[PDB]
């Protein structure tokens, strides 16, 4: 009862003692390294909190300092990248020509020839070419100087030796107690109220003071070198009434209530800005403010130390109906006492909305001179759509892992958690049902158009020139979306994005944003996406459901969260645990997100992407996915033998990086096949030869040389795959993009 | 919980806009010791259950005595250069005798007539603060020292007391004022009164600062003289003009 | 106790940081000198970094006074460069290597020391450079190597308590050294000019000629 | 602007949930409503919060409806100025 | 002390340290020796 500050005064004794002997958080670890597959234990046991210690207390506390710990190399990270910016990239001379000089933040040394991967980008410069998008990102934040990026880079790192302090701190020195971590309403009051609200009120403040001023004159056309510095702008109103004229009249509109006379600064306007091809900044400070608004009073709701307010306990008991019997009792109970609960929440959420941003920014380009940086678009929808799908595993992994340990079922009787555990079964069959049904009509359709293509029978294969299949719903959607401003948005002076319809948005010669044409084509990817998604919530959905029990092994959570089988017998029950689906759910996951990733590329650089001839758009490929999409050969030659081109032939130039990875990378990808396919014997007894060699000679090792684990032998397996096509994918899309485009 | 009555007494004894304020948390551990207790504590910030850190009784009482005395010599700065140079008895115009136009903040103005330039007055000031208030931390960690070890004789008024806020030894309290314990809270309650009044004052007139340029006096005399023009929400249109 | 880096604050560094060392103040925040051994060889450095930089830095500050009297001498850190060109046979490789040679074979007599106390007052070497012994109780070798020729004037034989005396004072204007060898190398990058040349550019005008002038220490101004 | 109509109508609307959180008529720090949302229950002390008021109108019951009546009456002000009114 | 010098004689500092190393060395064998193709002696 009662929010508020519990602390243990130096629970920890800051020594280096423990840093002299591995493996000191974990019992079974304790005692030597008889084998090595002590050697793998300590890293795999390392953050897995649970076994060092029952204590949720210690467990929480444990969290803390290692969030504090991310902090700060998070904070190191942003550090070096904007001291990149300010030493080592041509930063102000591409403020000047942002359209023609090609970004660029890290050089290279001479060492064995490496020296020409430093590409001729441009502002007599040569480097490697970014395509972090920062300095969209840093022109956008108005930052028109190399010395601004220096105070930054040392502030960055201040306040990286500060998260590091504090985590030290928090864990050694004053720490806190469980019943700190436990309160729930008052963490989500803060973190509605003071992080986001506060934060996104923040950064209006800023884009109006420094961000507006600073970028109009710049998008007027000016050498950055003679616009007044940002805190000119700030302290006189002067300046800013000259370009806003609203600053004139001061706050006295804004406590007065009569708002609308701030109208030219906080606009409700959409669409892209003509010269710059991003979001207006005066659409983003009024967005800003307002949700920072929403956040303030979302952060509210929760009660605390006074009568007024919410409880998250009693919100969620008052939700029960006939369907459900108890309803939300006792998810209160298994959130503020499971951790992995919570990180699978936030997990999920997380990759979702990562995914979202990718999308959300590729459609609609939010930062100046952008869009038109087609390497910046590509890297960064790529990117932020494989952190998504990542998360996402991450988030089914850790609905398992909470399933197997955290999970008691004296508090979750006859509630929603029990219905599904309950029931499991049925779900799991109709998910099945409906991941054949997707996988026919998807794949069947892809090869029923191959076959007819190779009999010589155009007239029967799903084309537009043949069986159509429009997406009318999708259609109809981007219709009613383009119809919006002045109808169901009459405020709203333009489309949000260039997408939905209209004109080409085009900037410096290059397209920024034009309509995108849904068809045949779009039909079928867009059912090969659900098909990929469906299959991998199936995966994950069945790892999470029959992660206690089974039909077949009914004490598996008996075994653990992460066993390898339970024998040869019942005819065979390799990979049956919950670790295992989370294994089979990376390489969905993976085809799923890589389609993705495919399809993007693909209609982005033949029906967007391209060159305004002054008679009409010049696109990349030529507009190609529209006739050619509709069958395998055509990804196989339209795409990606054709695609290719810039990749493999790119030995002696700039990009020659991006030729090695590309063939490195395929390495690694089948380099993990032998993890994959192999299992543990056959390598144990080839081992026990290779230790036969040693012991002749007297070399052999008093730690013994043990063969991976069949857990460890697939989570190898699975890494190098995945790292192997992910870099594949990357090098193959950056040098596509770094050579034409 | 509906309070303890008998100690919410003592706090509607005291008098004024309190009560009002206090809260049945704070009662716990508010009982009046430590001078300038009135209860008011909406946060429960003093709570001696789980204190630790820099959230302890101890320290926040100690720092709020600090701030107060910081406070009162600041609040004497700021007004005693302009009411000196509006009353010209120093050689200063009035719009430059201002506080905030010393030099603190070079861009929002500068007296550069200073015997060394600001960032070596900094230096100098830096080290002998570093002397003064890591000698008075020592103090506070370890109650009695600083009297033991030499330092050209002044050890001696280094002893120091029970409370750390008030060392009140040979030097810290020459005048023996308030020789009586109970003459001795009083003072207490008189100096944190007069403390808290003077960070209020100091908040009031960096934001009069920011918010008029002129100087503190300035806005005083300005207010005084058009009262329903000259306030808050008149100059609501003009701030940073 | 004694007097501390810090008065109070008696979290000094377990006690093998007693008053025992001469020149100790328990000053190790960082406990690089914990362990025994390496309190040993801390030591060691430390008396042989004091003397070096005591000898450095008397030889720069004369260097200095006598370019200052127009004495056909360059400043300390032109010196080196200055003899290479006014002597131009002598190659510079073979100064290096002779200088690495010469140092060796003192450096590698005062290692046999360390490594074993007494071991170097025998065999081609006399008795006196066995070593006297001195820190951690050891009553032979050590920094301190009495006899009658690192110790001719005999100045620390006979009266023990003039002995510790002169030990305090060697240690603290060793310390004083460094940290003025540290000053010479920082106000040369900073502004330039020689250390004597500093000195009386300060005393000439003792202001706008601090560390904050010179444009280098405070960036931006 | 002092007695303007949109000063009238911010300080009706700022007073008005003022009046009625203090005889019952909204839920503040102390009457709260059932899982209806429609009837209100009886007040309770439980909030541990003491007032000099007679009712029990704590200072929380203050800022509360206040800012509720803040938001109530931009909302209409500026929805009145947004559509020819005002 | 001691159990620091402990830490840096673990193999994940001392394999790093030493795989540092070497490759610094070989970096700077190749900055002053660049191109060698035979043992030209
Ligand atoms: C206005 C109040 C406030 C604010 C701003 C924050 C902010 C934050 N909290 Mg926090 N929290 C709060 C109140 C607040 N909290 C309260 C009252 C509780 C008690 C229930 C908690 C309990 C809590 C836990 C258990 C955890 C956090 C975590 C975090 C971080 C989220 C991770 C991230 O990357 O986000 C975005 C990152 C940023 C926005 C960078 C900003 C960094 C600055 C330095 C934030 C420091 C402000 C600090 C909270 C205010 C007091 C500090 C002062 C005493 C020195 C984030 C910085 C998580 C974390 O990362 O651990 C450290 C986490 O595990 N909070
Ligand atoms: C946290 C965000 C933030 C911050 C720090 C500021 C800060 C500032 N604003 Mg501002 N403003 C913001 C958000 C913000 N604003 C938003 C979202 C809007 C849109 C409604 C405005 C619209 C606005 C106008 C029209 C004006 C300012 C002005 C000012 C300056 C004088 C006000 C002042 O000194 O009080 C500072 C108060 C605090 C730091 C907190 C204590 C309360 C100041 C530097 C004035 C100015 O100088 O123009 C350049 C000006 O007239 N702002
Ligand atoms: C906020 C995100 C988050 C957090 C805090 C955790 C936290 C945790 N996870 Mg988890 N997880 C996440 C996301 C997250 N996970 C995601 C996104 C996935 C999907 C891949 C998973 C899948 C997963 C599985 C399958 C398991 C865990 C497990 C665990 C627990 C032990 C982890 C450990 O110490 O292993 C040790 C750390 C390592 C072994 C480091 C190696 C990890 C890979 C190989 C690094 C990849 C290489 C890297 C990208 C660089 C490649 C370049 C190369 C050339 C150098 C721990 C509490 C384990 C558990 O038992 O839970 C209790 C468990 O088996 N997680
Ligand atoms: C980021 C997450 C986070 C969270 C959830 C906490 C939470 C907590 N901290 Mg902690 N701390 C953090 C980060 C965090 N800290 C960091 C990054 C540092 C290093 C600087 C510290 C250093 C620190 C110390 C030294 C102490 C704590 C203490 C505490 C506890 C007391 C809470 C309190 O009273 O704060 C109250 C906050 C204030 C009274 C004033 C806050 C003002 C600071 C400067 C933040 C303002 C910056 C703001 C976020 C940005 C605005 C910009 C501005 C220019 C407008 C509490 C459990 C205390 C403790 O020991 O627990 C009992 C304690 O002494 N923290
Ligand atoms: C009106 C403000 C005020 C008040 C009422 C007090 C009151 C008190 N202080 Mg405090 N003090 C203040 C301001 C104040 N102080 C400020 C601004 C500082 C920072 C410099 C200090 C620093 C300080 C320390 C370090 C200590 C005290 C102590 C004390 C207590 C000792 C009794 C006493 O001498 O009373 C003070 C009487 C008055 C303040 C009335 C006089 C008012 C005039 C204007 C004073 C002007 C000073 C004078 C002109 C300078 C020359 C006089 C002298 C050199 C001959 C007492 C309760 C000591 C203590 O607690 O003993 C245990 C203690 O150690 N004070
Ligand atoms: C058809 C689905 C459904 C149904 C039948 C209910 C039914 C109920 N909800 Mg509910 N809710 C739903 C969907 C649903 N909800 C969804 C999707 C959300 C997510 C946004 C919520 C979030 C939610 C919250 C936060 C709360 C409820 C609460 C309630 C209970 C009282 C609501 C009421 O009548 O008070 C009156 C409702 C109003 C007067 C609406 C105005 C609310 C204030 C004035 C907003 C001020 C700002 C009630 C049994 C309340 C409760 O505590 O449960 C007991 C509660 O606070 N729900
Ligand atoms: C008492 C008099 C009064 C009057 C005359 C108005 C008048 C008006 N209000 Mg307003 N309002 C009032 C009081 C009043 N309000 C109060 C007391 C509040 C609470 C503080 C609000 C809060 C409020 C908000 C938040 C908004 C308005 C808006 C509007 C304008 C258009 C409403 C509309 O059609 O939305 C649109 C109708 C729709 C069907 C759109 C809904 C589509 C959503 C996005 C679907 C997504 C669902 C998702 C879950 C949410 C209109 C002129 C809107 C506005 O800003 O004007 C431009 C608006 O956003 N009012
Ligand atoms: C920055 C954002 C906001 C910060 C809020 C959080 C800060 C918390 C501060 C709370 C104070 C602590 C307890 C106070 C409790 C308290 O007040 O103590 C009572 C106070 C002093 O009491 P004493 O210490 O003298 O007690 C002894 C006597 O009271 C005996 O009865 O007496 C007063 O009434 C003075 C206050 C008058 C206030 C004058 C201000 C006039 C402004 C009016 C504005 C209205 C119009 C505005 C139009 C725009
Ligand atoms: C840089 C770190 C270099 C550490 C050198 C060896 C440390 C050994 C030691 O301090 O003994 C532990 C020492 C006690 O000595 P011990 O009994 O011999 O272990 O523990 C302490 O009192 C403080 C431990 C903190 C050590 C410094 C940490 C780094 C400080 C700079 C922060 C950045
Ligand atoms: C470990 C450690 C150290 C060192 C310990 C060592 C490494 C002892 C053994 C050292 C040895 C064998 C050093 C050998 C050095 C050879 C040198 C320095 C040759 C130098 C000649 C050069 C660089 C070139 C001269 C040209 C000149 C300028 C003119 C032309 O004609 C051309 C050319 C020949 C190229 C020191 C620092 C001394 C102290 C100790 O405390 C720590
Ligand atoms: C009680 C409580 C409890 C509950 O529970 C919670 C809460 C609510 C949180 C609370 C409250 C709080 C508050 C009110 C706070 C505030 C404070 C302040 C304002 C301070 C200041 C404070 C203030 C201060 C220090 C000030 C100081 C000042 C100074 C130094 C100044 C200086 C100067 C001068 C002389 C002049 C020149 O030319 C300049 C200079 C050099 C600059």
């Amino acid at each position: 009862k009662k929010v508020k500050i519990v602390v243990d005064r130096n629970p920890v004794a800051t020594n280096f003692e423990k840093w002299a002997k591995p493996g000191h958080f974990s019992r079974t670890l304790s005692k030597g390294p008889t084998t090595t597959t002590w050697i793998w234990n300590l890293h795999a046991d390392a953050h897995d909190f649970d076994t060092q210690t029952s204590d949720l207390e210690e467990i929480s506390r444990k969290v803390f300092s290692a969030h504090f710990g991310q902090l700060g190399i998070i904070f190191i990270w942003l550090s070096g990248m904007y001291f990149h910016g300010a030493r080592f990239s041509n930063y102000e001379a591409w403020l000047t020509d942002p359209t023609h000089i090609k970004p660029s933040a890290q050089v290279v040394w001479p060492i064995v020839g490496q020296e020409i991967l430093n590409a001729d980008v441009g502002g007599g410069f040569q480097g490697l070419q970014i395509t972090s998008g920062f300095f969209q990102l840093w022109r956008a934040a108005g930052i028109t100087s190399e010395l601004q990026l220096y105070t930054t880079a040392i502030g960055a790192l201040v306040m990286a030796a500060a998260m590091f302090f504090a985590g030290w701190f928090h864990y050694h020195k004053a720490a806190p107690k469980l019943e700190w971590f436990q309160n729930v309403e008052s963490m989500l009051n803060h973190h509605l109220g003071g992080l986001l609200g506060l934060g996104s009120l923040a950064w209006a403040g800023h884009q109006i003071h420094v961000s507006l001023p600073i970028n109009k004159l710049l998008d007027a056309g000016v050498d950055p070198k003679e616009i007044p510095l940002p805190h000119e702008f700030t302290l006189n109103p002067e300046l800013m009434a000259q370009l806003y004229p609203s600053f004139s009249k001061g706050l006295a509109p804004f406590f007065t209530l009569d708002w609308a006379q701030y109208s030219d600064f906080l606009t409700f306007q959409g669409g892209l800005n003509p010269v710059t091809g991003g979001l207006w900044l005066t659409d983003t400070v009024h967005h800003h403010l307002a949700i920072a608004v929403l956040f303030l009073i979302a952060g509210h709701q929760y009660r605390t130390n006074w009568g007024i307010g919410s409880s998250l306990k009693e919100i969620l008991e008052a939700h029960k109906g006939p369907f459900t019997g108890e309803g939300h009792k006792g998810l209160y109970e298994i959130l503020t006492t499971s951790w992995h609960a919570q990180l699978a929440i936030n997990l999920a959420l997380f990759g979702s909305l990562s995914i979202i941003v990718a999308h959300h920014m590729y459609a609609m380009p939010p930062y100046p001179y952008l869009a038109t940086d087609y390497g910046t678009q590509l890297s960064l929808f790529t990117h932020h759509m494989w952190i998504g799908g990542f998360c996402i595993v991450g988030a089914g992994a850790h609905a398992a892992i909470f399933m197997v340990r955290d999970y008691d079922p004296t508090n979750n009787y006859n509630n929603l958690l029990d219905r599904v555990l309950r029931h499991r079964d049925a779900i799991i069959s109709h998910l099945n049902w409906v991941c054949i049904f997707l996988g026919f009509h998807s794949f069947g359709l892809y090869i029923h158009n191959d076959t007819m293509s190779a009999l010589g029978r155009p007239q029967d294969m799903f084309s537009d020139t043949a069986i159509q299949l429009q997406p009318v719903f999708a259609q109809w959607v981007q219709n009613t979306h383009f119809l919006a401003p002045g109808f169901t948005a009459p405020n709203a002076l333009a489309s949000t994005s260039p997408s939905w319809g209209g004109d080409v948005v085009a900037v410096g010669g290059k397209v920024a944003m034009m309509p995108i044409s849904l068809g045949t084509a779009d039909f079928l990817v867009h059912h090969i996406h659900a098909f990929t998604i469906h299959v991998t919530v199936l995966i994950l959905l069945k790892g999470v459901l029959y992660a206690r029990s089974s039909r077949l092994i009914p004490d598996k959570a008996n075994l653990g969260f992460r066993f390898p089988c339970d024998g040869p017998g019942r005819g065979g029950t390799c990979q049956v645990s919950a670790w295992d689906h989370v294994f089979l759910g990376l390489f969905w996951m993976y085809n799923s997100i890589s389609i993705v990733i495919f399809h993007f590329s693909w209609k982005m650089q033949s029906d967007v992407w391209g060159t305004v001839s002054a008679n009409g758009v010049s696109h990349i490929t030529g507009g190609n996915f529209a006739q050619s999409a509709n069958t395998i050969n055509g990804w196989l030659r339209d795409f990606l033998w054709a695609q290719s081109s810039q990749v493999i032939q790119s030995y002696g130039s700039a990009l020659s990086a991006y030729g090695l990875i590309f063939l490195g990378a395929h390495f690694v990808w089948a380099f993990s096949l032998m993890f994959l396919f192999s299992g543990r014997g056959y390598w144990q007894e080839l081992i026990e030869s290779i230790v036969w060699a040693h012991n002749k000679l007297k070399v052999a090792p008093a730690i013994q040389p043990r063969a991976l684990s069949i857990t460890q032998g697939r989570a190898v397996g699975v890494a190098h795959y995945l790292l192997g096509g992910i870099a594949t994918t990357w090098s193959f899309f950056l040098a596509r993009i770094l050579a034409v485009g | 919980e509906g309070a303890d009555l008998a100690k919410v007494e003592r706090v509607a004894k005291v008098g004024g806009l309190y009560k009002n304020f206090t809260s049945g948390q704070a009662l716990s551990y508010l009982d009046g010791t430590l001078p300038g207790d009135f209860g008011f504590d909406p946060l429960g910030l003093c709570d001696p259950e789980g204190a630790g850190g820099f959230i302890t009784p101890e320290w926040l009482s100690y720092s709020e005595v600090i701030h107060c005395r910081w406070a009162m010599l600041g609040a004497a700065g700021f007004l005693a250069p302009e009411i000196l140079a509006t009353a010209g008895l120093i050689p200063a115009t009035p719009e430059e005798a201002v506080w905030f136009r010393s030099g603190v903040i070079p861009p929002a103005g500068q007296y550069g007539k200073y015997w060394m330039d600001p960032y070596s007055l900094f230096w100098i000031e830096a080290i002998l603060m570093n002397f003064a208030e890591l000698k008075r931390w020592q103090d506070f960690k370890e109650p009695g020292s600083q009297s033991k070890q030499y330092f050209l004789g002044l050890e001696a008024v280094f002893g120091g007391s029970g409370n750390p806020a008030y060392p009140g030894g040979q030097w810290f309290n020459m005048l023996n004022l308030g020789k009586t314990p109970e003459e001795m809270k009083k003072l207490q309650t008189n100096e944190i009164r007069n403390g808290r009044l003077a960070m209020i004052a100091c908040l009031g007139c960096a934001a009069q600062g920011v918010m008029t340029q002129k100087g503190p006096f300035a806005n005083l005399l300005e207010h005084l003289a058009d009262p329903v023009s000259n306030n808050l929400l008149g100059n609501l249109a003009t701030i940073l003009k | 106790v004694r007097e501390l880096w810090f008065p109070g604050n008696k979290e000094v560094v377990p006690d093998y940081l007693d008053g025992s060392l001469v020149g100790d103040h328990g000053f190790d925040p960082l406990g690089l000198g914990s362990s025994p051994e390496q309190l040993s060889w801390n030591v060691h450095a430390e008396i042989f970094h004091g003397r070096l930089a005591m000898t450095g830095v008397a030889g720069i500050l004369l260097t200095s006074l006598l370019h200052k009297g127009g004495a056909d001498v360059p400043e300390w850190f032109e010196a080196g460069r200055v003899y290479l060109d006014r002597n131009p046979n002598v190659d510079f490789g073979a100064l290096l290597f002779s200088t690495i040679v010469m140092s060796g074979f003192v450096e590698f007599k005062r290692l046999n020391d360390i490594r074993n106390p007494g071991s170097q007052g025998s065999g081609i070497l006399p008795e006196d450079f066995k070593g006297v012994g001195g820190p951690q109780g050891r009553t032979v070798g050590g920094p301190y190597v009495g006899g009658r020729y690192f110790d001719p004037m005999g100045l620390c034989r006979g009266s023990p308590e003039q002995t510790l005396k002169y030990k305090w004072n060697e240690i603290r204007n060793g310390r004083l050294a460094m940290m003025a060898f540290l000053g010479f190398a920082a106000q040369y990058a900073a502004t330039g000019k020689g250390p004597i040349d500093n000195l009386v550019d300060h005393v000439a005008d003792p202001f706008h000629t601090t560390f904050v002038h010179n444009g280098v220490s405070v960036p931006f101004i | 602007y002092l007695g303007s109509t949109t000063n009238q109508i911010m300080v009706l609307s700022t007073f008005l949930p003022l009046v009625a959180g203090r005889f019952g008529l909204a839920p503040t720090s102390t009457r709260h409503t059932n899982q209806s949302g429609i009837k209100l229950l009886p007040a309770e002390k439980s909030a541990g919060l003491v007032s000099n008021d007679p009712a029990g109108f704590n200072a929380v019951d203050v800022l509360a409806l206040g800012a509720l009546g803040h938001i109530l009456g931009c909302g209409i002000v500026l929805g009145l100025k947004s559509t020819g009114n005002l | 002390m001691k159990d620091f010098t402990t830490y840096l004689s673990t193999a994940p500092v001392l394999t790093l340290l030493s795989v540092t190393v070497v490759a610094g060395l070989l970096i700077e064998i190749n900055r002053f020796f660049p191109d060698a193709l035979i043992a030209a002696f």
